[PDB]
């Protein structure tokens, strides 16, 4: 059998949303469902058990239901709050199989989006004196969570060399990324600067380095 | 409070063996039913195996059955994974859980990484991202490039530095190879005086290296 | 023989058969081997709701040797 | 002392309790006696049901008839 | 087959003590329930008393708390009943029976009579009751308490054999007849025996009874 | 505690559905499992029903159990209804210190056949004389419906003085037992050329005479 529920729930602050765990097969009435908080580094942890059984330290606000006909199970969830935003996921069994859903990302609406700390490293000695090269630039306290980087050699863009995670769920609810340009140390002589440009919403920070001159 | 230990993964060839452990402590170990749930790095949660309080009775997915054994030493409180005949896709976070009765888990431990892949142990190299001359705040940092497999540890001056500290997550190259770096805020009055050291730990090639980050002169 | 002066093993919502043991004194123990993994519910089917566990007895048996034998078995909840 | 081999008397659907009994002329000196938290059984809402019992488990004892857990018996089948 | 035989019956005086047995056959006799049941005589049946299996606890009717105490020997397969302080009240058919739950009886016993009254204990003496089919029986006549038995032929006789419910007469005794319809024929071949027995007093009439 | 009322008797023809109730004073029903039981006159109860509805083995289909939480009251039904149904019904039921048992409730069938009693009448026996007492016994059995009127007679002369007769009861098969004894010394039996028993059923009246050898 299989745990079916959706990929993200959206909902504003003090609104109520309901993440639904549907059972493709056996009886759902049959098996306890339990619910599960992650978040982003963490270990899952407990918020519902035995379908509405919550734990101390758990708010009330967490609640669980099973509807026996439509072979689904729920999480309900009221007063939502911007701590709440994390992965869930529903779990079951039956007599031999242990199963979890797939996950639902709680998103939380009307959340002030905010533009991208920039911090760009230029290479350091110690890797030029071992034939590297690399540029750091750091995206930090942006929301939302997607970003585009562009590397530019004065003022031509730099093709290769170019390695930018994927956005990463900070605790503030912000996010963070990086980028690193590969160079060789004859590329990073050769030209007047470097400019890391990062776009968020159509809406571009730049900065820019220089070889050690004076 | 309950307490769940869990180690002995790292690094193992396709085709290679390897042996978890979950050290209990907190409650009273024989009167629970135990599991592991494994998590590939960014998907979901996946059940991987269950046992009986008694040991008795022993449970598997469909997709380690055969390959995978648990089992628990009652007297030690300690639970096991023996992984044999690994693959790529074995390649994930494994979690030891309390269960109360089979199928309803309570309590997790913190995991432990397990990496199946042919790439060899390569340790990273520390190069110190000198603080720039030009708020009163100054940016400096850590780079810890080309390692595997992950993970790197940060701390600025032994952990006596925890203000203004962002480590951040680590960027996976074409090459196969991990980078990240390290960065503190600190104040522009204190470059003088201050001396800072990051602290970098990869206990998957066993290499501590402690470097000054100097403003450049 | 222990069925013969006890009925539980079989009136019991987590119900246990008797399964022979020779040897030693005494010569013959009986351990408890729960039936299901469920517990058997109002109504005589197997609910999953609750396991079947064995309660064990550490006894002393013959120098002198404690080991540990099943009694019988006992439901176990989730809930409390 | 069971109470911390064992969690059971707790978590049962007929629970119970431990009772010391020591006696010095005897070994061993200590024996833990069980006895049934309740006349019913726990029910999946979690109160006390009276369709069923908890009833103590007897066992003859090598030194003696002692009761070591507590389990639920139906009238049914 | 479960079995359950009451014993110890009789007569007591009010103010007084009794105590009756049930010894139980048929079943691990541990692992049951047990209760006492009375019945007053023309009424209906009364909860009395209960135990649980091990004997550790124990439960009684408001009308005998204090005045009965409940018990019983799983060594010995025995259930008991202690009555103190007894009351005209008290006189019923005391039944034992077996429960699968507390209040979930599955066997009853047969019963025994409890009389508790100051009359005397009095033995009857018994007429036979001679023939002019034809028809012949005894009369168990002014006995106190309840109950009396009567077979025909140590037993071997069934057939025909009618055994009247007891006269209850104004002075307090008790009287009662048997008869039995046998061939016109047997009046000098079968020899016909009425086997009368009154437990409380110790009685036991055997009569021919004859032309 | 609390209190089980049940009717003091129902009445059905062969062959239809009987229902008796038995209704909980107070505490939920539901909570506490019912059972049945029958007491056939002169006889240990028998059980008919235990939890509700289980039936065991060896209770024929017909009598059936069910609860009923809204109105507290649990009920029996025995559809195609038997002669040998004819008995004491008890409902039973308990809480977590008290089991409590009904009234009880005395089922008949209706249509039974109407029955003369049959009559035997016996002088006192010549070892009664010799103790200087005398009692006649009248035996009356198989009677149908269960109420009978009993005189004696003196030659022709009415007696009330001394007699004891029994209230009826139901035999094995339905019908009915009744006897009655009339006290006389040595005297008044040999005074008197006759003593007679008279029995009136439904109108019909039997007759059986003894006298003084």
């Amino acid at each position: 059998f299989m745990l079916t529920q959706p990929h993200s729930v959206s909902e504003s602050p003090g609104k109520t949303v309901t993440i639904s765990c549907t059972r493709s097969s056996g009886s759902l009435a049959n098996y306890y469902v339990q619910w599960y908080q992650q978040r982003p580094g963490s270990s899952p942890t407990i918020v519902i058990f035995a379908n509405n059984q919550r734990p101390s330290g758990v708010p009330d606000r967490f609640s669980g239901s099973i509807d026996s006909s439509s072979n689904s199970a729920s999480l309900t969830i009221s007063g939502l709050k911007t701590e709440d935003e994390a992965d869930y996921y529903c779990q079951t069994y039956d007599p031999y199989s242990v199963v979890f859903g797939g996950g639902t990302k709680l998103t939380v609406l009307g959340q002030p989006k905010a533009a991208p700390s920039v911090t760009l490293f230029p290479p350091s000695s110690e890797e030029l004196q071992a034939n590297k090269a690399t540029l750091v630039c750091l995206i930090s306290d942006f929301y939302p969570g997607a970003v585009t980087v562009a590397w530019k050699a004065d003022s031509s863009p730099v093709k290769a060399g170019v390695e930018t995670t994927t956005p990463s769920k900070q605790s503030n609810n912000k996010y963070a990324a990086s980028s690193y340009l590969s160079l060789t140390p004859e590329q990073w002589k050769s030209h007047r600067s470097y400019s890391c440009q990062v776009t968020h919403e159509g809406s571009t920070v730049e900065k820019t380095v220089a070889p050690t001159e004076c | 409070e309950v307490q769940l230990l869990e180690s002995g993964g790292g690094l193992v060839q396709p085709g290679g063996s390897l042996r978890l452990s979950c050290a209990a402590s907190g409650f009273t170990f024989s009167s629970y039913a135990m599991s592991w749930v494994r998590q590939a790095p960014g998907k979901g949660l996946e059940w991987v195996s269950a046992i009986s309080g008694s040991g008795g009775s022993t449970y598997y997915a469909d997709s380690v059955k055969g390959r995978f054994t648990i089992s628990r030493d009652n007297s030690k409180n300690t639970l096991y994974l023996q992984m044999n005949s690994l693959r790529a896709e074995d390649t994930a976070v494994y979690y030891c859980a309390r269960d109360l009765i089979h199928g309803v888990t309570r309590n997790w431990g913190q995991g432990t990484l397990v990496t199946v892949s042919s790439a060899s142990t390569k340790g990273p190299s520390v190069f110190p991202l000198a603080p720039s001359s030009k708020g009163g705040t100054a940016a400096l940092g850590c780079l810890v490039k080309d390692y595997f497999p992950q993970p790197v540890t940060v701390s600025w001056n032994s952990g006596a530095l925890t203000s203004g500290v962002h480590t951040f997550p680590a960027v996976l190259q074409s090459s196969g190879l991990y980078s990240l770096s390290s960065v503190v805020t600190v104040p522009s009055s204190s470059l003088g005086t201050q001396t800072y050291i990051c602290n970098v730990n990869h206990k998957p090639s066993n290499t501590k290296v402690d470097k000054k980050v100097e403003p450049k002169s | 023989n222990p069925k013969r002066s006890s009925d539980y093993y079989n009136r019991s919502t987590s119900p246990w058969n008797l399964h022979r043991n020779e040897d030693r004194y005494p010569s013959v123990i009986w351990e408890a081997k729960c039936r299901h993994l469920g517990c058997i519910n109002a109504d005589g089917n197997v609910d999953y709701h609750m396991n079947s566990v064995p309660i064990q007895q550490e006894i002393l048996v013959l120098r002198l040797e404690k080991i540990l034998v099943s009694v019988g078995c006992t439901c176990v909840t989730p809930i409390v």
